[PDB]
């Protein structure tokens, strides 16, 4: 158990800018002499809740900001106080993303959306529709080659597809998230969900297929598409894959409707060194030099701070990834989405497998993503 | 829900 | 112990 007083404990990703973030953190100590070690656990975001209080927690929890409305209303986080001079600095939509009950509860780092991302050689001209992706794949596979593999594990990535004829996750009522009213088994998520279940069911996909499979099939040039955020450009680069960042293929001739995230920092508020981690996060990450040295080593989509997201704006790929942002939503952070995420992964996975129906796998999402739950599980 | 906690 | 679960 590791956080110590004096010293920062943060926990981010493995896919994230892990290693430019532990260069702002030795700035950091150099600084103030308080050492910040960067980990990068395996589910760190399951993992927080139950280590946070006593347990070997981190000082400052990395994350996209839809698990924190739950931490939050579990007293997890500290609240957190930038002055309206800060505020100013990152886009306002960023800090909405953060505020829960009326309180803001992390720093917004940066917006991270889904695109379609494609490799020119195999593929100049992008499809612009799913429809056209079982012909595109027999064509491909006459080659040697396939369409497009992309995670179907995490409902992140399916969701964009589920949500384009109109599936929701909570109806937005009076002003707030109708926790009882879910959108999941309607008739645009079925239409959406069938679609997926048959381009796996006449094998252009692979129901197996999930994040280090398809990354490796891009970045080998096998799969002519893949679906991704902008911390994959890195390994793509490395790659030497002549790749392009684009707008994802419509449903039914409606853009496909991502969940964004907005990378987001949390305080641990059992931490003995929320004032310092206060410090790091306004004073050394949120700035033009911290992010650059965690962009440089992950992307991380278009930043929340203005002065950077200016300069990176120039660039195609973060052109595409706010084209793609804008035809989505920013999550809601409500507690109730954990159950949500849930709910839709078993779905995802009964109906690919064929171990149900999509209209069964959908009811059943539908039935207990609006169960009624407390604050401490169920 | 489904799942367990306790969080 | 102390935990829950379910795994
Ligand atoms: C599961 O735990 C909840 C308690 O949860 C806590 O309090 C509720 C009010 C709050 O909403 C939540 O966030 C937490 O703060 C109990 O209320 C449930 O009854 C309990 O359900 C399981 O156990 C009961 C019996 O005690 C069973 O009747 C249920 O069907 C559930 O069964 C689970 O354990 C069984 C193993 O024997 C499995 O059938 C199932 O996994
Ligand atoms: C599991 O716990 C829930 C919730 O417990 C209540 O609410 C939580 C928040 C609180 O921390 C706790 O002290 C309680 O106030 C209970 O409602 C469930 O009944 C309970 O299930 C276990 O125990 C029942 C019998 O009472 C069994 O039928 C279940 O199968 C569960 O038993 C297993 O789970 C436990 C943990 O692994 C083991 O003791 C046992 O193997
Ligand atoms: O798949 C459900 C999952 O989606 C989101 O997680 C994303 C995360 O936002 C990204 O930063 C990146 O790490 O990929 C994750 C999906 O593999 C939600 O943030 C998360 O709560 C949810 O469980
Ligand atoms: C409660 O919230 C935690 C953190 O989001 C989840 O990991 C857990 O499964 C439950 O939904
Ligand atoms: C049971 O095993 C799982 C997977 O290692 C843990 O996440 C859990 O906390 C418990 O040790
Ligand atoms: C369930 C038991 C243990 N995990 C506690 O920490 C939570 C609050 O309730
Ligand atoms: C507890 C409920 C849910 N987590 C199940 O998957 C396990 C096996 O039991």
């Amino acid at each position: 158990m590791k956080i110590e007083e004096g010293k920062l404990v943060i926990w981010i990703n493995g896919d994230k800018g892990y290693n430019g973030l532990a260069e702002v953190g030795k700035k950091f100590e150099k600084d103030t002499g308080i050492k910040v070690t960067v980990e990068h656990p395996d589910k760190l975001e399951e993992k927080f809740p139950q280590v946070a209080a006593t347990g070997d927690g981190p000082d400052i929890i990395f994350w996209a900001h839809d698990r924190f409305g739950g931490y939050a209303q579990s007293g997890l986080l500290a609240e957190i106080t930038p002055d309206k001079a800060f505020q100013d600095k990152l886009y306002p939509f960023t800090w909405d993303a953060v505020r829960y009950n009326g309180k803001l509860i992390a720093y917004p780092i940066a917006v991270e959306a889904l695109s379609l991302i494609y490799n020119k050689d195999l593929l100049p001209n992008p499809p612009k529709t799913w429809e056209e992706i079982p012909a595109l794949d027999k064509e491909l596979k006459a080659k040697g080659k396939s369409a497009l593999m992309f995670n179907l594990q995490e409902p992140y990535f399916t969701w964009p597809l589920i949500a384009a004829d109109g599936g929701y996750a909570f109806k937005y009522e009076n002003g707030k998230y109708d926790i009882k009213d879910v959108g999941v088994d309607n008739a645009g998520a079925k239409a959406g969900l069938t679609f997926l279940v048959d381009l796996i069911k006449n094998k252009h996909m692979n129901a197996d297929t999930d994040y280090s499979i398809a990354e490796a099939a891009f970045n080998k040039g096998e799969t002519a598409m893949t679906i991704n955020g902008p911390w994959a450009w890195s390994n793509i680069d490395t790659s030497k894959v002549n790749y392009g960042v684009t707008v994802l293929p419509t449903f039914k001739g409606q853009p496909s409707k991502p969940f964004v995230g907005v990378l987001s920092a949390g305080i641990n508020a059992a931490s003995p060194n929320k004032e310092l981690a206060k410090e790091f996060l306004e004073n050394y990450l949120l700035t033009d030099e911290g992010l650059e040295a965690v962009n440089k080593d992950k992307p991380l989509g278009a930043v929340a701070l203005k002065s950077y997201e200016e300069e990176l704006a120039k660039d195609p790929r973060i052109a595409a990834t706010m084209e793609n942002a804008q035809k989505g939503e920013i999550m809601p952070n409500i507690p109730q989405m954990s159950a949500f995420w849930y709910a839709v992964r078993t779905a995802v996975i009964n109906a690919a497998s064929g171990r149900q129906t999509v209209d069964e796998a959908l009811k059943d999402a539908q039935t207990n993503a609006a169960a009624a739950a407390g604050c401490k599980x169920x | 829900x489904x799942x367990x906690x306790y969080y």
